[PDB]
């Protein structure tokens, strides 16, 4: 229990928190990268 | 007296076992339920910030039609 599926759920909690993170910093570096685009259209209009 | 006393310390030791196999049952039961509902949280979070970067989409979508159409 304690070494095994304890400590198994503990890691898994774990794995999927660092996933989500992972996920999570994938979409702000694509919402940095539109924002970005934006600022870069206000000069495109010219 | 002796015969009771260590009649009651069986008493307790089991009344301890069915307490620590209950407690550990439960224990193993709160972590899985609680894996469960962090899964579903985390699905809800990924749900909310794809619909994040919709609405920034949108947002460029409606800026764009709005300074064309100008």
């Amino acid at each position: 229990l304690i070494s095994g599926k304890i400590n198994k759920l503990n890691d898994e909690i774990k794995q999927l928190q660092k996933d989500f993170e992972v996920e999570v910093k994938e979409i702000e570096i694509e919402y940095s990268l539109l924002s970005g685009h934006i600022n870069k259209y206000m000069n495109e209009m010219l | 007296i002796e015969i009771e006393k260590m009649e009651k310390k069986i008493n307790d030791s089991n009344l301890l076992m069915k307490t620590k196999i209950s407690d550990a049952e439960e224990l193993v039961t709160s972590t899985e339920l609680k894996l469960e509902e962090l899964k579903v949280d985390l699905n809800r979070k990924r749900y909310k910030l794809h619909q994040q970067v919709i609405h920034v989409i949108d947002i460029t979508s409606k800026f764009k039609i709005n300074i064309q159409s100008s």
